[PDB]
RNA sequence: UUGGAGAGUUUGAUCCUGGCUCAGGGUGAACGCUGGCGGCGUGCCUAAGACAUGCAAGUCGUGCGGGCCGCGGGUCCGUGGUCAGCGGCGGACGGGUGAGUAACGCGUGGGUGACCUACCCGGAAGAGGGGGACAACCCGGGGAAACUCGGGCUAAUCCCCCAUGUGGACCCGCCCCUUGGGGUGUGUCCAAAGGGCUUUGCCCGCUUCCGGAUGGGCCCGCGUCCCAUCAGCUAGUUGGUGGGGUAAUGGCCCACCAAGGCGACGACGGGUAGCCGGUCUGAGAGGAUGGCCGGCCACAGGGGCACUGAGACACGGGCCCCACUCCUACGGGAGGCAGCAGUUAGGAAUCUUCCGCAAUGGGCGCAAGCCUGACGGAGCGACGCCGCUUGGAGGAAGAAGCCCUUCGGGGUGUAAACUCCUGAACCCGGGACGAAACCCCCGACGAGGGGACUGACGGUACCGGGGUAAUAGCGCCGGCCAACUCCGUGCCAGCAGCCGCGGUAAUACGGAGGGCGCGAGCGUUACCCGGAUUCACUGGGCGUAAAGGGCGUGUAGGCGGCCUGGGGCGUCCCAUGUGAAAGACCACGGCUCAACCGUGGGGGAGCGUGGGAUACGCUCAGGCUAGACGG
RNA sequence: CCGAGGGUAGGGCCCGUGACUGGGGCGAAGUCGUAACAAGGUAGCUGUACCGGAAGGUGCGGCUGGAU
């Protein structure tokens, strides 16, 4: 399945993820299909999370599956607001 | 690390008075005003005509020994100015001046950059409220360099801030003696500082 | 788009197949001069209606056989045996190149 | 390599 | 030294025999039907041909044949039967 | 318009030519002397040699039947586990390696009316009746073992038939399209599987079909090293027909017929090499390179093979052959570190048999959760880059020692001593960001609320309090090239990158004093680019420096006069698609700075498409006479 | 039927090595002569041919990069 997950960039002890759509069989930091936003878990900058939300819903509509901790960062960005 | 050795021989070689000590630089005990010839057995012999390479090397060692900075950091700064926009001569000087340990000296907190380094290195300094113990910190416009609260009361800083009630400070700088504060106003222009150094001859040294 | 080429026919000696000799021009990547380079394509002539000297267009298509990957798309000119002679003289000059 | 050989 | 690979190997054998048996019948009845189609024997051919067609698509239900394989194999079976019976008489029954 | 330095050496001297040499930057480095700390990186380039031991792929009791075991009783159920078995799904991902491959392998742009895609999403339809097998278990031989044979019982989402046919598949008709695309009509054929709760309904699953999405296969244009002292190559070879085979095109495979296919625009052969984003250098053009990271390919001891399957011809699956090693009770059996550590061999040389699933990610599962040497971290190593220390101020016309001296003196040198100030390490105390989701709660198992548990790194970073003046080495000093004197030596011992030094007054050998340059580094060796405009496209030459073929004739090829028109191939312009991320670059920001890292901005060239321009080059057509040929 | 490979037989290419042999380069102070640079004491060079311890000589033709 196509999924929506965190591809850890950054450096050692300096986590910086990109919320990204990729194939589940692709490697974690591998070639993704599209970037839909970034996420700084350590909250070292005013905007440590950001989601397109329009695109995050397209892939969601066509069958992409978020991760469990990626589902939150799309919830916390209000992707699911009815 | 830094040069850490005898410092009057530097001035005697470079043929120019570099202010690397402190008060002694202004006294008649100054080695330069006492034996203004190069160190060693041959210093009093008659100098033979130097080469063009010698002239450029001598300028570079001059400028570098002024700041007490190692050749690595000296050239990495030089190369940064080469890439950036504008005249490389000024920018290389400005970034040299932007070093914290140079500001702390240029603000009279210490009487020698070599002493200003130990001030920064032992933490007795802060920047914009935060302690900063890195002599290489590139100070930006607007930063408020001050003495550490826990260190405001110390004989060396007082005696230095005392003798600073007298002097004025450069156009690009600001200082409040009573509160031990200081402010970096802007990036120094070329004419805002008169070093005994022809910076083009330092450019030309690296163009080889 | 299926690539479309143009070339003469240098061989009719196969069943339902003709050899189409395409040439192209391009500047030398280093020396700039415009140089010629040619290439033979084995084209599909299922009606066996094309003959020597015909200048034709071929179109990329699914494999008919090994090596056969283009179909003749349309005639363009006819009786250009002057180009065919150029090809044959060259191949003929190869006999004078051995040892 | 039979059987004797030539080499 | 172990695995469930041992198990997956045991299962592969069971499905190997299951697949082989089906394809055997598919080959047998098809030749059988085609043989009659040449003789024609028009009714008996088509009566067999259906049992071929039935077993073919019955294979594409599991992992024995792919859909397009069944289709391809069916296409050539009926295609061969008609052209043989056209050297003979009426098809009589069904499958056409 | 952000970009371009040169020097030594052929001569008595000169100009030129020309080679050699040096100063620069670079590295997965190694070697010598030396060595304090931290960060981020990074580390078998050789034997794709050989490997001891553990670990690197499993999971589901919400599919099924049992053996065992405890839990509540009636040996009956339920239950919890637990162990294999059956049955799912995963094991085709991820991880390693660079041997092979000069290839549609890769790159770049395209084609598929010639194709496939498990789990996911969306829409449509449906799940109705019967039957059956094999393990587990029971019984019997064999063995040191691995282990297996036989006979007999049984369940299921396991196997099979029948029915239903929204639909789908096939042959033949006609319709639209136009390579096998989308329709339609008759005949023919194909579906299913149940389980768990809270039960006139939900939930996880099943079944046929259409579409999406994603991941693939196949095909074509252009590009992709050295040798022509490899010049000819080819019988499934090249095409055709029929057929087999596959998801699918194809000589991919077979039968037959035809005699074709390729090559100086380098076929065939030989050598070397995984390719790319990029990396290094460079004024650029170019050259060199492809380790780490990302993309693709290839391989899994050497080979061949298929099976299972959505997908493999499958690294830790199966069969067979070979080479090797192993255990053995000597009858017989096992193994495949180019997974993570580790051993040995080779080599100048390359790491811990560490910690943890807490985080990201993956498999399975309703979920709890289980597995995860992927991964996150710790360890060793100045391998590299960055940051930091071995103190700071004061301190005599200036100690001792050692060096030079004209014997007056000069030097090391404010250097030390010494005085005061600071306070690396260390000691105490507190102590993290990374972690809020899954889950439970209310609502509706949703949107949205509120709640709880969890950290390997680590008692680490960091903060606070205290607190000692606390490693410096290496190269070089004839010219290039920055830095000079004394002694020893006497073409010796030695130096040396090039020119050259040493023959009894050596700034060139060796030591010393002093001096220059770098600094936990400094040098050396190897190799790459630069200087090298010395393969010259940018940007070179050939009378005598190396260089005009002994001379004609002429094939291919390269090039080609004046005028007019057609086309629009080159060429030029505009729009548009692609040009992944990373990197580089500019801006800002986060680790106290930096290295490192995050966010955003700017794009080209090349190729696909669409539109336009027609001077020049090209082609086609018509005319001319200045080139050329003829009378 | 095909088939890893094993086997028989005969070819081609490449690498290593080989009694002995051929010249080549290099090596402070060896032996022989003096061919070339001056008209270098026979102008030199040259293709070829023959000869000679050795440089070289001679013939035939060519060149001036030949003195006077
Ligand atoms: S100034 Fe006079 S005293 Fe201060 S350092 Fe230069 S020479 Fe020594
Ligand atoms: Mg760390
Ligand atoms: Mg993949
Ligand atoms: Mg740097
Ligand atoms: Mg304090
Ligand atoms: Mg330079
Ligand atoms: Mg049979
Ligand atoms: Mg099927
Ligand atoms: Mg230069
Ligand atoms: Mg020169
Ligand atoms: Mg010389
Ligand atoms: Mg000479
Ligand atoms: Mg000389
Ligand atoms: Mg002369
Ligand atoms: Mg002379
Ligand atoms: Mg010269
Ligand atoms: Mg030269
Ligand atoms: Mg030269
Ligand atoms: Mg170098
Ligand atoms: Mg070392
Ligand atoms: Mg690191
Ligand atoms: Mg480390
Ligand atoms: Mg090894
Ligand atoms: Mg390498
Ligand atoms: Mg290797
Ligand atoms: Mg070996
Ligand atoms: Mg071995
Ligand atoms: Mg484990
Ligand atoms: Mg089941
Ligand atoms: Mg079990
Ligand atoms: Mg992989
Ligand atoms: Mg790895
Ligand atoms: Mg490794
Ligand atoms: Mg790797
Ligand atoms: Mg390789
Ligand atoms: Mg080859
Ligand atoms: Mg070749
Ligand atoms: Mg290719
Ligand atoms: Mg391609
Ligand atoms: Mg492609
Ligand atoms: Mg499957
Ligand atoms: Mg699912
Ligand atoms: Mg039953
Ligand atoms: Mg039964
Ligand atoms: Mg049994
Ligand atoms: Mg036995
Ligand atoms: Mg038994
Ligand atoms: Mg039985
Ligand atoms: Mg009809
Ligand atoms: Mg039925
Ligand atoms: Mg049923
Ligand atoms: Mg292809
Ligand atoms: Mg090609
Ligand atoms: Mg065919
Ligand atoms: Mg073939
Ligand atoms: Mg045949
Ligand atoms: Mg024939
Ligand atoms: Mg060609
Ligand atoms: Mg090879
Ligand atoms: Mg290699
Ligand atoms: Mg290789
Ligand atoms: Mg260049
Ligand atoms: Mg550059
Ligand atoms: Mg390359
Ligand atoms: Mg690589
Ligand atoms: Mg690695
Ligand atoms: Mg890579
Ligand atoms: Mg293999
Ligand atoms: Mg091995
Ligand atoms: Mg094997
Ligand atoms: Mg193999
Ligand atoms: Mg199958
Ligand atoms: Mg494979
Ligand atoms: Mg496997
Ligand atoms: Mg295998
Ligand atoms: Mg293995
Ligand atoms: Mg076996
Ligand atoms: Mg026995
Ligand atoms: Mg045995
Ligand atoms: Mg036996
Ligand atoms: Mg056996
Ligand atoms: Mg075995
Ligand atoms: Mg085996
Ligand atoms: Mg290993
Ligand atoms: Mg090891
Ligand atoms: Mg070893
Ligand atoms: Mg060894
Ligand atoms: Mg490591
Ligand atoms: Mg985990
Ligand atoms: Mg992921
Ligand atoms: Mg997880
Ligand atoms: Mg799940
Ligand atoms: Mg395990
Ligand atoms: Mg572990
Ligand atoms: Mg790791
Ligand atoms: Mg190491
Ligand atoms: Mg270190
Ligand atoms: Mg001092
Ligand atoms: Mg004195
Ligand atoms: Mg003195
Ligand atoms: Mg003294
Ligand atoms: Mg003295
Ligand atoms: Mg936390
Ligand atoms: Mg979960
Ligand atoms: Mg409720
Ligand atoms: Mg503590
Ligand atoms: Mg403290
Ligand atoms: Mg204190
Ligand atoms: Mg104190
Ligand atoms: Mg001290
Ligand atoms: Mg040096
Ligand atoms: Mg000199
Ligand atoms: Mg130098
Ligand atoms: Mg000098
Ligand atoms: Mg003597
Ligand atoms: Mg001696
Ligand atoms: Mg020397
Ligand atoms: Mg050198
Ligand atoms: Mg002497
Ligand atoms: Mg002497
Ligand atoms: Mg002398
Ligand atoms: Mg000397
Ligand atoms: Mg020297
Ligand atoms: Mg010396
Ligand atoms: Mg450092
Ligand atoms: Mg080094
Ligand atoms: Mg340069
Ligand atoms: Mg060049
Ligand atoms: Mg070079
Ligand atoms: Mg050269
Ligand atoms: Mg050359
Ligand atoms: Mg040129
Ligand atoms: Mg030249
Ligand atoms: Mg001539
Ligand atoms: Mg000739
Ligand atoms: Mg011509
Ligand atoms: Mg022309
Ligand atoms: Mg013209
Ligand atoms: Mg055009
Ligand atoms: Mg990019
Ligand atoms: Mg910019
Ligand atoms: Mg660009
Ligand atoms: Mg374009
Ligand atoms: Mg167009
Ligand atoms: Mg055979
Ligand atoms: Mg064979
Ligand atoms: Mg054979
Ligand atoms: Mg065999
Ligand atoms: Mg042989
Ligand atoms: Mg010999
Ligand atoms: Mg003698
Ligand atoms: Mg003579
Ligand atoms: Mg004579
Ligand atoms: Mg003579
Ligand atoms: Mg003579
Ligand atoms: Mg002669
Ligand atoms: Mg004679
Ligand atoms: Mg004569
Ligand atoms: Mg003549
Ligand atoms: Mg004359």
């Amino acid at each position: 399945m196509v999924k929506i997950r965190l591809a850890r960039f950054g450096s050692k002890h300096n986590p910086h993820y990109r919320i990204v759509v990729t194939d589940a069989r692709r490697k974690r930091d591998g070639k993704y299909i599209e970037k839909i936003g970034y996420y700084d878990p350590r909250k070292t900058t005013p905007d440590w999370l950001k989601v397109d939300v329009e695109r995050a819903r397209y892939w969601l509509s066509v069958g992409a599956q978020p991760t469990d901790t990626a589902r939150r960062l799309l919830r916390q960005a209000g992707v699911f607001r009815q | 690390g830094r040069y850490i050795g005898p410092v009057c021989r530097l001035c005697r070689r470079e043929g120019v008075k570099l202010y690397l000590k402190g008060e002694r630089c202004y006294s008649p005990k100054c080695a330069m005003e006492r034996r203004p010839y190069p160190p060693g057995q041959h210093g009093q012999k008659r100098a033979r005509r130097p080469s063009d390479y010698a002239v450029r090397l001598r300028e570079k060692q001059k400028l570098r020994r002024i700041y007490g900075i190692s050749e690595r950091q000296f050239r990495n700064l030089f190369e940064e100015a080469s890439k950036k926009k504008g005249v490389t001569g000024s920018v290389f000087l400005g970034l040299l001046e932007s070093r914290l340990d140079n500001v702390v000296y240029r603000l009279g907190f210490a009487v020698s950059r070599r002493q200003a380094r130990q001030l920064v290195r032992h933490g007795h300094i802060t920047v914009n409220g935060r302690r900063v113990d890195l002599p290489s910190y590139r100070v930006r416009p607007g930063d408020e360099i001050a003495v550490a609260e826990k260190s405001r009361n110390l004989e060396l800083i007082r005696q230095n801030l005392e003798a600073m009630k007298g002097r004025k400070v450069g156009p690009w700088l600001s200082l409040d003696v009573e509160g031990m504060k200081g402010k970096f106003l802007r990036l120094p222009d070329r004419e805002d500082l008169a070093l005994p150094v022809n910076e083009q001859l330092v450019i030309e040294f690296y163009s080889r | 788009p299926k690539k479309v080429l143009t070339g003469v026919v240098v061989s009719d000696k196969m069943q339902k197949t003709v050899t189409v000799l395409v040439e192209r021009q391009f500047p030398h990547p280093l020396y700039g001069k415009v140089i010629k380079r040619s290439k033979k394509y084995l084209a599909h002539d299922p009606e066996e209606k094309y003959k020597l000297g015909d200048v034709v267009e071929i179109i990329e298509s699914r494999p008919i056989s090994k090596r056969k990957r283009f179909r003749v798309l349309r005639l363009v000119e006819s009786g250009r045996m002057d180009l065919v002679e150029k090809y044959l003289i060259r191949r003929q000059n190869y006999e004078s190149l051995s040892k | 390599a039979g059987x004797p050989h030539k080499r | 030294r172990n695995l469930s690979a041992l198990k997956r190997h045991r299962q592969s054998l069971k499905r190997r025999l299951r697949n082989k048996a089906k394809k055997s019948a598919i080959k047998t009845l098809s030749k059988k039907a085609i043989q009659l189609a040449q003789e024609g024997k028009a009714e008996e051919a088509l009566k067999i041909m259906r049992k071929a067609e039935s077993l073919i698509d019955k294979a594409a239900k599991g992992s024995t044949l792919h859909k397009n394989a069944a289709a391809r194999r069916k296409s050539r079976l009926m295609r061969k039967v008609r052209q043989l019976l056209e050297a003979a008489g009426a098809p009589l029954i069904g499958g056409g």
